[PDB]
């Protein structure tokens, strides 16, 4: 079954996505059955990277930085219950050199 | 519970700020809606700071501490409306709204009411009824008093007057109805609808055919 | 272009039932959560219910729980609100809206809960007399709303339809007036089109000089 | 006991601790070599806490202030910055406290990117 | 409850795989420990895939679903040991181990046992006791049979023999003790410790003098 | 260097009590979680207890809950294990270890719980016989483990083989330690084995000379 878990969320704006040489878009993901209810998934804008001159350079690549996060999901309609869940999310992108 | 000021006033061209407060609001996302009279609400700010496409850049939002704030820079008369904050509470599985805030833009010119008075139609009289219709529009501010007269005698019986309502051009409208019998209508040489606004009076007069 | 259009509003007796529908167009309906929000006349917004894009998950306000049922038919792009055991407090304009952010709204539809039967209005011309005012009187109807157009909606300039008066009888009356050039009184035909859907009243009234 | 918990609405929730793992890309931060190949390279640093889930967290620290150019040299006309994300964690309550677990959030560095001062 | 295979065998230079499965193992890191005879365990893989400094690159870790796997590429004879998987469970507040896996590297050269036999000491004889000591070392594989002989007659009574114990060089050692009375020891021409290993016999003899 | 040293292990009756200590050095002790892990002879690893770096958090296996108590003294860089109501199945080598990964281990300390009494060993010389010759020492009939043997107070290590003990049916242990040395030094070099059996406070130095 379940377990009582205390909420302590209440406790005691970056523009990197635009300024990065591997810039990315933020796709809003809304889910009423999930906590957080909204997640912004990073999507790399380019295959290459932006060089010092401000142009697309294909000698390098924009790749997503990903991690596994803990998430709450609302259980079937006994209701008022949740389940722990792990998902993979993209938080941003970085510029890497090809494996050569 | 989301709490908003009942109203804020702002000078034209200046910055308007509307607040919205509640428990853990800073832990949640705030949304802002604009509703003009007779219209459906329109989303102007979502996820605390984000602005939908089509919404003017003078609209911005923030969520600091237990307070979300809607900010309008260079406020124009067209921005007069009710503003509502809203937020989704995941653990409650509910959407909560604030009580709403009426935004008033200052410095709007005084405007005398346009008054039109109709006599009972021949159709209504054939149905053995009679209604005097006094239509009042385009006045500012939105307060008015109406007095009726049979010939030159003050009358209140049969008089029903609406509240003032906000027009789309930010001015105000109202209407007054005098219900009477066809005989009463015939027993007088005329009727008058006198509308007083900010101390000044505008009257119209109609007579039987 | 994203749109939401509602149907099904009108007059219902206390304890009675009524279903609202919301037709969605211009987007992939099944990809979004949908909601109902209501607003009593002169009051604020009150959330009613929400349905997820994921089947089985519905949410309700306490004041409505057990009486209203929200549902959706994705194949028809339609959201439903089944309202049973209706009370006087349920009287309001009901809006459908998309997403938890409520980023697009329907035009709204008025639900009136009352034990009184509907009454269709009487319609009278308000004859004119370099500008002239003419109109239509829409007398003694119940309940709201009434719409008035002029020349089948072709005439909109100078048109002013006033909010209704509520008399002691419990019936409503409103007027619509249009301001036109005085010279057009002998060159143009003016007809007001009155609709009172609750009573299926539809009147086209010609308004003539004198 | 965390007195802050008093100000949380609601106070407690019921949750199934049987974790549903939807991530098939196990060890997503340490399984790729992006941290080495990036123009804003970083090191992952380990943190262990028996009273926390996840018990082990690896956090990114940028190796350089600037970013590495094509010549392999650091350029200070741009910045290596850590990408921060707020994540949910569980923590074990002290023994004299009512329940056993509490839910809260922390800020972690996931990786680094290269940003230009003005676009 | 983590489950490992009791035994795994691999050819020299080949790949060894040791699995570890259990419920909910996929939501927490697994560690791997190597333990050689008479030594404390040594961490070889932690956090599923990480190698401590000093561990050869040929050791690798992976995880799939609720199964963790230790992989040894180009397995060496020095990799022979017991391997344990371990993990910490936050919710139970416990560390759990697997049952362990003994890794055997095949094809190692056969080695005959070296045998040393000691007669009873003068001191022990003065104490009215007699113990013959037979030491057996550096044999492979780890299995021997030992037979004691009074002159040429087999004696079973008073014989205590150890099980082979693996050494650091992957070879084995053992010892056998024959308890006698001083009378029995002096009443025979000699005693022998006969060790048989893989069909070959190494036998030593001692006599009272 | 990083190091963990266990002590306090020994023989104890069933129902008896015992306190183990683990002295840490070469690292900031207070910055790490610490654990006890035990292993019965010929058996697998069994986690006993863990203490967090954070005050107030201890963890136990079900089989020792209510009987064992783990604690730490950061000022002394020492980990403790108080063991009460000991059962025969508690008999094992007990290891001290650092972090949840158990990345560094001590050498362990043997805890024996039994109604049997301690027994000091007899030490007998194993005289050389007649390149190189073989001599040794016989340490006979002791209980319990362990027994340490050195030669010439640790000066002689080359060619020294101390065999694992035998467990006789009597319940007593015996082992031998043999040294392989060149026979040409048998008349010029003196050989003494140093046998030490702590549980019975038996310390014996035995000279091994040819007869
Ligand atoms: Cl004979």
């Amino acid at each position: 079954r379940t377990v009582m878990v205390n909420l302590n969320i209440h406790n005691r704006s970056s523009d990197y996505y635009n300024r990065s040489t591997s810039p990315w878009n933020l796709h809003r993901n809304e889910d009423p059955e999930r906590y957080p209810s909204v997640i912004w998934e990073a999507q790399c804008r380019h295959l290459g990277c932006i060089n010092a001159d401000g142009n697309v350079d294909y000698h390098m690549n924009s790749v997503p930085i990903q991690q596994e996060i803990l998430v709450l999901r609302r259980e079937p309609p006994c209701p008022n219950s949740f389940r722990l869940e792990k998902i993979l999310v993209s938080v941003g992108c970085t510029c890497v050199t090809p494996i050569v | 519970v989301l709490t908003q000021p009942p109203s804020v006033s702002v000078a034209p061209g200046q910055t308007a700020r509307i607040s919205c407060s509640g428990d853990n609001l800073g832990d949640k996302y705030a949304n802002w809606y604009q509703q003009k009279p007779g219209q459906a609400p329109v989303l102007v700010i979502y996820d605390d700071i984000d602005r939908p496409s089509g919404i003017p850049e003078r609209f911005s939002g923030s969520n600091s501490g237990n307070t979300a704030t809607l900010t309008i820079s260079g406020t124009q008369a067209e921005d007069e409306a009710d503003y509502y904050c809203g937020s989704y509470d995941f653990f409650l599985g509910m959407i909560v709204f604030g009580g709403g805030t009426k935004l008033t833009v200052l410095g709007q010119p005084k405007a005398a009411p346009s008054v039109t008075l109709f006599p009972p139609s021949s159709e209504e009289l054939q149905a053995n009824k009679a209604t005097l219709v006094c239509l009042i529009s385009d006045f500012y501010p939105g307060a008015v008093t109406v007095a009726w007269k049979a010939d030159s005698s003050p009358v209140k019986a049969g008089v029903e007057t609406t509240t003032p309502s906000k027009q789309s051009n930010n001015k105000y409208a109202a209407s007054s109805y005098l219900s009477l019998t066809p005989e009463q209508w015939k027993s007088h040489r005329s009727y008058s609808c006198q509308v007083t606004h900010e101390g000044s009076t505008v009257e119209k007069t109609v007579a039987p055919t | 272009q994203v749109q939401l259009l509602e149907s099904g509003g009108g007059l219902v007796q206390p304890g009675g039932s009524l279903r609202l529908s919301c037709a969605a167009s211009g987007f992939t309906f099944s990809s979004y959560a949908m909601s109902w929000v209501r607003q009593a006349p002169g009051k604020g917004l009150e959330w009613v219910s929400t349905i997820s894009l994921t089947s089985g998950f519905t949410y309700y306000a306490d004041s409505v729980k057990g009486r209203f049922t929200i549902s959706r038919d994705n194949s028809k792009n339609t959201l439903y609100l089944q309202m049973n055991s209706l009370r006087a407090e349920d009287t309001a304009v009901y809006y459908c809206a998309r997403q938890l952010t409520l980023d697009v709204w329907g035009q709204g539809t008025l639900v009136t809960v009352s034990s009184a039967s509907t009454k269709g209005p009487s319609v009278f011309p308000l004859a004119p007399s370099g500008t002239a005012a003419l109109g239509c009187l829409v007398k003694d109807y119940f309940p709201e709303p009434v719409t008035v157009s002029w020349n089948s909606g072709a005439l909109t300039s100078g048109v002013h339809t006033f909010p209704a008066v509520l008399q002691s009888s419990g019936l409503y009356s409103l007027s619509s007036v249009v301001t036109v050039p005085s010279s057009s009184l002998g060159t143009q035909t003016y007809i007001c089109n009155v609709n009172h859907k609750p009573s299926n009243t539809k009147v086209d009234k010609k308004v003539e000089p004198k």
